């Protein structure tokens, strides 16, 4: 659903352009994450949030460095966030569906 | 007794409730379903709807149908056969879902493996209400 | 020429695949495979691990070859390390396969340094015994798909439990044609199987076959004057890309795509060579894989539509009108004679002689015999013996009613007779209704 | 080194028997099937073969005779043991009973103990099985040929 | 005298036909059978598989990981084992004979909780607070003959060998007539109960009813695959007999499957081995190489497996494929042999979750041949059209000759068309079948690809996809020639 | 079925053997070697009892598979078929090949009750 991924790319953060790139990310990470990464009924409530931050930290190191981004939009708590974000991005952000998506 | 000295005078008569609690896995569907993901959630109502119209189908007939389904209502992104019955059987674990090995009753016939479903249509579509973009599914 | 033979011989070996050990020819394509069966069986024969694997690929798609390649390979090195026991699925039943692990198992431990005895009961509690430093055991177990039935997969749940469970280090190499060969088993077999499914590779590309038949017709051994002469002739025919060869080889490609069936006509042309000129004249030429190709449908609906007399396709050709006509495409005897009187008829009033209803019933019964008509509704050949044996403990009711009521269908249509039949032939005008 | 005899319209079918049968175990095809319908010159050809080289071991089989697989399998082994005694008969033998045969498995031990009397000789012979007629079997499902083609695996290889 | 058959091969066990009801003339001649010399336990095999080693294996980096991951070397199952040893203590403490029916999905630990639960059982009855008793363990699945377990038990009791009849009322003598001051308690594993169960079910209705004798003293360990099985397949008696009371094992979470990965990975992950750099071999503590295998790993598979099965074996088999894959590349790199920090990652155990995921049906049709990919082009345009899920195969050739014969005008069909129906050759007539026609039609009956009825003629024998739709789609449009037209 | 008929005549041939004068397969392979087990030649008459009530394919069958036993010159085989209905009607229920086989040597004899009263 575009409004998910629409919220949660926003309060993550803070058209169909750059933000467009980012939405567009968080969803093919959400859609492989709910077939290869499995979560409880708990931690499945941040399965978008946890996805968005992921394709905000790939901007902050591709093209804009200015990008801004906090931890807390997330609605487990910090550890646990923290836990699962690493979990998310040592998983499954060398995937082979998501090597040749254009950040540009 | 058995429960009253794993747990730890007369016994009560909660221990009976106990007993009758703990021997009756009284499992709802409601529970099965709260816990899946929506994607599982998905392949569920079309494995429903496939069973719905054909009921005698196989893992491949069901998986097509999941494909044309979710070509015409365009959710996500399509899945692969092995991870539908992959999916299939988290189903299976989640116990929703029975696939079974039968004889076809074609001029081919041969065993395959077949979609059972044990659970009942009220609460399955009162909890598959509750979520817009499945409704396309239902 | 003693030569010339020499080089015969060579080329003959090298095309069955009866070279030594170190000599034996690893196609490009099979490297990627063979190795990884060579990790495996190395961890089960040298490092004691134990394993199970299912290799899955087509007939004649090298598992075998490749699977006796590795146990000969570490025959000369570890001989006293491991055992095999090799059951096919074909040949062994549920019951049989019992027997012959404990009679493999007797005899092969008679050859390193009784279980086989007694009934079939004592005989599993002996194997069981003995398989619940090491000797290593290596199950060669072809047609895994024929003991993974859906009634009960006894011997692949101990097998697997022997893999698993035991301290005695087990190999099992399961050979399938099966592609969904995970499916076929039962849910605790598959939890004891470790899940790891080899697929055999594939032809991906032609110029792979071009250098599977360089590796299979280069000699790399001086044993013959003529080894030179006939390296650069291959080489000339193999590298020009509109030589006899390379057409026959793309040929294969895009037909058969099977190097085994390229061997079977690469094998009598040389075999009919008499000297070194004429096996380079026939590897240009590729004359006789033409021959060999026309007599391999020789026996086909086409030729044997050209062995017809002109009454028996006089016979064929009424009986395919009155089968087009008809609604299930069936008919017997009397409307097929019925059609080829009115036929004879209508030419003889535009001489053929008009064969009466007792003689062309011999020619019917040459026409049910060469396969042209089938009997209606039949099965034919059973896919099992005890199928088998109920329909012949059964009167069908086509062979209690008389010959001339009987219903057949026609193996050849009518519009495939106007096809293969000649213009020329003066009952063409029959074929169209 | 093999004759290739003269058959007045065989001659394709002459020198793809020279090229398949000889007495190397090497360069020989485990199995080779001759395919013809009725009155062809099958059997006229093989015999004309044969005959034309005596030192090809050969034992012929009518399995129209036998009818069922069982008798096939029964008459396999007793005819192997009977040729492989008349071949060499100073070698000394068990006679192993053909009707023990009662499964394939049970033709493979017996070919197995058959054969493995026989490691005196000093080259490597073929034993030529001809099954003139196979599908002439009265019994016949669509099984039974695969058994027939896989049963070369089972026996040892450095016999 | 001439035989009508004969039967060459029979193979008789020596076991005697008289029952244990006629050993002694009477109840009270009957001794103490604890003190017998054959009754109640009172291997030859394992030198034969003994060589002698001559050469020196070498143990890698991850040899250690990959041995000590297997299903041969209790957390998780503690309220089971609690329940499981209560009951059977409680059952041996009184003298008693109990059913315990204990039912679970594959590899949760049921046999593994019941053979610690004797193991304990027995340490305790070493140290006499509970009397002695005989541990049984007879597999279903382990049996030629369902009765065997007759001759199994039986054999265990008393040693002496029976054929399975008398051995049963053998079993019924012992189990009712003997008094409990001459017997010794009998704890039973059935395991694999559902193999047991036959048309009469008399095996099922005998063991558990031999738990409600008085004199019996028999406590059955029953090990079912579903807790519904008494219900579905046994009567309503030998379901009333063995109870209400069941225990259910469920599957494993991922932090009880993460929990038994790190038992067995504790001593080994985040420790040093000394390793030589000339030949590969390392020993427990040349270089100081520090081996781990990282959690963030461990917890996608146990995640992954959890909600798939929840099965233990393979949890501990996908860890071990992936410090397999990663010890295969190990080995390429330093070109190690079969005679500072080494890290199984978390994209080896992506690799071992997704080797049995990639679905190489659709890899298997692309690799094929130009006949065979015709043949399945043929078959899918045929469903088009009709729409009918099974097509006769002279339709199949009919549409095919169609196909070659309509778009003649495509350059690959003007190169290929004589090899199609005359194998590029003059002096060969056109062919009514493709050449390779039955080739590759028996090559997609052996890949399960098609199913072919039994039929003789072969213009009206119909043939349909066993495989989805899809694939076959997505595969036939893969290929450059056949998605143009 | 043909298998049955062979079987029953090789056991009738085996216990005539026997008792006129190890066991065997009970296949045609006896009639290839009885020289070889009783020393003699063999003279088989086959008695087709009620051969209008017989499966005309099963005979025509067991008719080509005794064809096989010509090979051996210790043998000779008759043939007797009883009729009650014509011999053109079991004429046109055999095929032509075996009418031709048939018709080498052959004699026809009536039996009947009202043979010339
Ligand atoms: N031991 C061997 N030595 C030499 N050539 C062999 C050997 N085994 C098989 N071949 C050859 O290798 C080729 C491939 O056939 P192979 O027997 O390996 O088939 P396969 O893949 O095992 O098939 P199937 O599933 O029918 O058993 C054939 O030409 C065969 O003659
Ligand atoms: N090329 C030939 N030259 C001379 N005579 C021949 C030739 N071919 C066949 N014959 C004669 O025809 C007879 C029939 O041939 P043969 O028995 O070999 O046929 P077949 O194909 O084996 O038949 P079937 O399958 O019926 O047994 C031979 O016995 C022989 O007398
Ligand atoms: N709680 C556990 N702790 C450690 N290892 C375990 C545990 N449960 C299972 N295992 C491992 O899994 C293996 C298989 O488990 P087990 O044989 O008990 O399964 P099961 O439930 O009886 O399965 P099946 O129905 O297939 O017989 C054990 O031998 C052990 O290696
Ligand atoms: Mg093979
Ligand atoms: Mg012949
Ligand atoms: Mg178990």
């Amino acid at each position: 659903s575009m409004q998910q991924v629409q919220h949660c790319v926003a309060e993550v953060l803070r058209s169909s352009g750059y933000l467009k790139k980012l939405t567009n990310a968080t969803s093919i990470l959400y859609n492989t994450s709910l077939n290869k990464v499995m979560l409880k009924q708990d931690e499945e409530v941040a399965r978008c949030h946890i996805c968005a931050y992921i394709a905000s930290q790939k901007m902050n190191e591709k093209h804009m460095p200015d990008l801004c981004y906090y931890i807390d939009s997330i609605p487990l708590e910090p550890k646990k966030a923290k836990h699962l974000m690493n979990l998310f991005r040592q998983s499954l952000s060398n995937s082979s569906p998501m090597k040749q998506f254009a950040w540009t | 007794i058995e429960i009253y000295e794993l747990e730890k005078g007369k016994i009560g008569l909660n221990y009976i409730a106990k007993v009758f609690s703990k021997f009756v896995n009284n499992n709802s569907t409601r529970t099965r379903i709260a816990k899946l993901n929506i994607q599982q959630k998905l392949i569920l109502c079309t494995i429903i709807q496939s069973l719905k119209l054909n009921s005698d189908a196989t893992i491949d007939e069901s998986f097509d149908h999941y494909i044309k389904a979710i070509t015409k209502t365009d959710t996500l992104a399509p899945l692969q056969r092995n991870e539908f019955l992959e999916i299939c059987t988290i189903l299976e674990t989640c116990g929703l879902v029975s696939i079974k090995k039968t004889k076809c009753k074609g001029k081919t016939k041969r065993f395959v493996d077949k979609i059972d479903v044990d659970l009942d249509m009220r609460e399955f579509y009162d909890e598959m209400t509750k979520i817009s973009i499945l409704k396309p599914f239902l | 020429d003693p030569g010339f033979g020499s080089l015969q011989r060579r080329l003959l070996q090298q095309l069955y695949g009866t070279l030594p050990t170190d000599e034996k020819i690893i196609f490009t394509y099979l490297q990627d495979c063979q190795q990884e069966i060579d990790r495996i069986i190395k961890q089960s024969i040298i490092q004691k691990e134990s394993h199970s694997v299912i290799l899955v690929g087509p007939r004649q798609s090298y598992k075998t070859y490749l699977l006796d390649y590795e146990l000969s390979l570490l025959q000369q090195s570890y001989k006293e390390q491991f055992i095999t026991i090799r059951l096919n699925g074909f040949i062994h039943s549920e019951q049989t396969a019992i027997n012959g692990i404990a009679t493999q198992l007797e005899q092969q431990l008679q050859k390193i340094h009784t279980i086989s005895s007694g009934s079939l009961t004592e005989v599993f509690e002996k194997i069981l015994l003995l398989l619940d430093t090491k000797i290593t055991v290596v199950f060669i177990f072809d047609e895994i798909d024929t003991f993974a039935g859906p009634v009960r997969q006894t011997l692949l749940y101990n097998l697997f439990d022997m893999v698993e469970h035991s301290r005695v280090p087990v190999c099992i190499f399961g050979c399938t044609t099966k592609l969904n060969i995970l499916e076929y088993l039962e849910k605790r077999v598959k939890s004891r199987f470790s899940q790891r499914v080899i697929y055999m590779p594939q032809i991906q590309n032609l110029d792979d076959m071009v250098d599977a038949v360089r590796n299979l017709l280069t000699v790399r051994s001086e044993i013959s004057p003529w080894v030179s002469q006939w390296n650069e002739t291959l080489e000339k025919e193999l590298s020009d890309p509109r030589s006899n060869l390379n057409r026959h080889i793309r040929m294969n490609f895009e037909t058969f795509r099977s190097l085994p069936t390229l061997k079977n006509s690469i094998i009598p042309l040389v075999a009919t060579s008499k000297n070194f000129g004429s096996l380079c004249t026939a590897i240009k030429s590729c004359s006789f894989l033409d021959i060999y190709n026309k007599n391999q449908l020789s026996n086909n609906l086409t030729g044997r539509l050209q062995s017809l007399s002109d009454l028996e396709l006089a016979i064929l050709i009424s009986a395919a009108r009155v089968a087009l006509r008809a609604k299930d495409g069936s008919f017997n005897f009397n409307l097929a004679y019925a059609e080829y009187e009115k036929m004879i008829k209508a030419i003889n009033s535009r001489t053929i002689k008009l064969w009466l209803k007792k003689d062309v019933k011999n020619v019917w019964e040459n026409l049910v015999q060469l396969d042209f008509f089938t009997e209606k509704s039949a099965v034919g050949l059973r896919d099992n013996a005890t199928a088998a044996f109920y329909a012949s403990n059964y009167q069908f009711q086509g062979t209690m009613i008389p010959f001339d009521l009987r219903s057949y269908q026609m193996q050849i249509i009518l519009q495939e007779l106007r096809r293969i039949i000649p213009k020329s032939n003066m009952y063409y005008s029959w074929t169209q209704l | 080194n093999v004759t290739t005899p003269e058959v007045a319209f065989r001659e394709y079918q002459t020198n793809c028997l020279a090229s398949y049968i000889s007495a190397d175990p090497d360069i020989t095809p485990s199995n080779l099937i001759l395919q013809g319908y009725s009155g062809t010159g099958k059997t006229y050809t093989l015999k004309k073969y044969f005959n034309a080289n005596p030192n090809l071991h050969a034992v012929w089989l009518e399995p129209v005779e036998l009818v069922s697989w069982k008798p096939l399998l029964q008459a396999i082994a007793r005819t192997v043991q009977y040729k492989l005694k008349t071949l060499y008969p100073n070698i000394p033998t068990t006679d192993y009973d053909p009707l023990q045969v009662e499964e394939p498995f049970l033709l493979v031990k017996t070919l197995h103990n058959i054969f493995v009397q026989y490691e005196s000789l000093q080259e490597k012979t073929c034993l030529f099985l001809i099954l003139d007629g196979f599908d002439s079997l009265q019994d016949l499902d669509a099984a039974l040929f695969n058994k027939y083609i896989k049963l070369n695996e089972l026996l040892p290889k450095d016999s | 005298v001439i035989r009508k058959f004969t039967k060459k091969n029979v193979a008789r066990a020596k076991k005697k036909y008289t029952p244990f009801s006629k050993r002694f003339k009477s109840i009270a001649a009957i001794p103490d059978l604890t003190s017998l010399p054959e009754f109640y336990g009172n291997s030859r095999f394992e030198n034969k598989l003994k060589t002698t080693q001559k050469h020196q294996i070498v143990e890698t980096i991850f040899s250690k990981v990959k041995k000590q991951l297997n299903s041969s070397y209790l957390p998780a199952r503690e309220n089971e084992f609690a329940s499981i040893y209560l009951s059977a203590y409680s059952a041996i403490e009184s003298d008693s004979a109990t059913t315990i029916y204990v039912a679970g999905t594959p590899g949760v630990g049921k046999t593994l909780t019941v053979r610690e639960v004797v193991k304990e059982l027995l340490s305790s009855s070493a140290q006499r607070e509970i009397p002695d008793f005989l541990y049984v363990e007879i597999n279903g699945l382990k049996m030629v003959k369902p009765t065997d377990c007759y001759e199994t038990l039986w054999n265990k009791v008393s040693g002496e060998r029976l054929t399975w009849a008398a051995s049963m009322e053998s079993l019924e003598f012992y189990f009712k007539r003997v008094p409990k001051n001459k017997k010794k308690t009998i704890v039973v594993l059935l395991d694999e109960l559902d193999a047991m169960v036959t048309k009469s079910q008399d095996i099922m209705y005998n063991f558990f009813n031999w738990t409600t004798y008085e004199n019996a003293k028999l406590i059955v360990i029953a090990v079912a695959n579903t807790m519904d099985l008494p219900e579905r397949q046994l009567g309503n008696k030998i379901t009333s007999r063995i109870g209400f009371t069941r225990i259910m094992f469920t599957g494993y979470t991922h932090e009880e499957l993460k929990n038994i990965i790190d038992l067995r990975l504790k001593g080994l992950n985040d420790s040093f081995f000394y390793v030589d750099t000339k030949t590969g071999n390392a020993i427990l503590i040349v270089r100081k190489v520090r081996l781990r295998m990282s959690a963030d790993a461990i917890e996608i598979a146990s995640r992954k497996v959890a909600s798939v099965s929840g099965d233990a074996r393979r949890a501990l088999k996908v860890c071990k494929r992936a410090a397999e894959i990663a010890e295969k590349h190990y080995m390429a790199k330093h070109g190690y042999g079969y005679d500072g920090v080494q890290t199984v990652h978390i994209t080896h155990v992506m690799k071992a979750l997704n080797e049995t995921l990639n679905s190489h049906v659709i890899t298997f049709m692309t690799r094929l041949s130009f006949t065979a990919k015709l043949f399945i082009y043929a078959l899918l345009n045929l469903m088009k059209k009709n729409g009918s899920q099974e097509q006769e195969l002279g339709d199949i050739v009919d549409e095919i000759k169609l196909l070659i014969e309509v778009n003649g005008s495509n350059k690959f069909v003007m190169e290929i068309a004589k090899t199609l129906f005359q194998q590029g050759s003059d002096n060969i007539s056109e062919q009514l079948r493709i050449i390779s026609w039955d080739f590759v039609l028996n090559q997609l009956l052996d890949a399960g690809i098609l199913f072919k009825q039994t039929m003789k003629n072969d213009r009206i024998c119909c043939v349909k996809l066993n495989i989805s739709v899809e694939e076959a789609k997505r595969a036939m449009n893969e290929d450059e020639t056949l998605r143009n037209l | 079925n043909v298998r049955m008929m062979l079987r029953r005549s090789m056991y009738k041939l085996y216990s005539a053997a026997d008792a006129e004068e190890n066991d065997v397969s009970y296949d045609l392979s006896l009639v290839e070697n009885f020289k070889r087990l009783f020393g003699k030649d063999l003279a088989m008459v086959f008695n087709f009892k009620d051969v209008d009530s017989i499966n005309f394919n099963t005979l025509d069958n067991f008719i080509i598979l005794l064809k096989s036993a010509f090979k051996y010159d210790h043998v000779k085989i008759s043939l007797i078929f009883n009729i009650n209905t014509n011999l053109s009607n079991i004429e046109k229920n055999l095929r032509q090949s075996t009418i031709r086989l048939l018709k080498r040597n052959y004699h026809k004899l009536d039996v009947s009750s009202n043979k010339g009263f």
